[PDB]
């Protein structure tokens, strides 16, 4: 599609089979996702936003399903306000910024 | 905005 | 014109004279920047992301030019770690999203 910036821009991604409403986001580089189950091990992360930084458990090869696309990347589990798309599965889906 |  | 993800997304932005460069953030939707004096009165505001809360202050009606083209809108100077344009500008430069 074709998303305009006067609403918030909410996608359904579907990951391991629910559907949620994820947030795209440039200004973003990774995928930050609210906590939940991903499958197998992770490993620490620090990422910092605008109040600074927290401690995140990243998961790699996540097969996460956007607007019916998929890709298949590293989702980072953690106290977010909100699920985050980020750049890395933005570049993924083949998402541009158009002016 | 999600830097690092 | 079509901005690539591969690389965070930042533009010149010419505010007060200055040349400054700010990120182009769907994830945002107000403008924050960095501590600076605007013109008029201010209402403070909290605004919160990763990491949590931070306290800025709201100037209404200012103008930006984002990579030379001109939006108003209300503007927040506060501790940010990089100027944010957000998605109440982006619309006024006509930016959207697409895949
Ligand atoms: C972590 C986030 C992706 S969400 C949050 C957002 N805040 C703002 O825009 C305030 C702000 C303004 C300018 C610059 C920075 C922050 C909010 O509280 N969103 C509720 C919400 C989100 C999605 C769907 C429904 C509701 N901030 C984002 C970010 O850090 O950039």
């Amino acid at each position: 599609p074709q998303i305009t910036l006067w609403q918030r821009p909410l996608v359904t991604i579907k990951i391991g089979g629910q559907l949620k409403e994820a947030l795209l986001d440039t200004g973003a580089d990774d995928t930050v996702l609210e906590e939940m189950s991903l499958p197998g091990r992770w490993k620490p992360k620090m990422i910092g936003g605008i109040g600074g930084f927290i401690k995140v458990r990243q998961y790699d090869q996540i097969l996460i399903e956007i607007c019916g696309h998929k890709a298949i990347g590293t989702v980072l589990v953690g106290p977010t306000p909100v699920n985050i798309i980020g750049r890395n599965l933005l570049t993924q889906i083949g998402c541009t910024l158009n002016f | 905005l999600q830097e690092s």
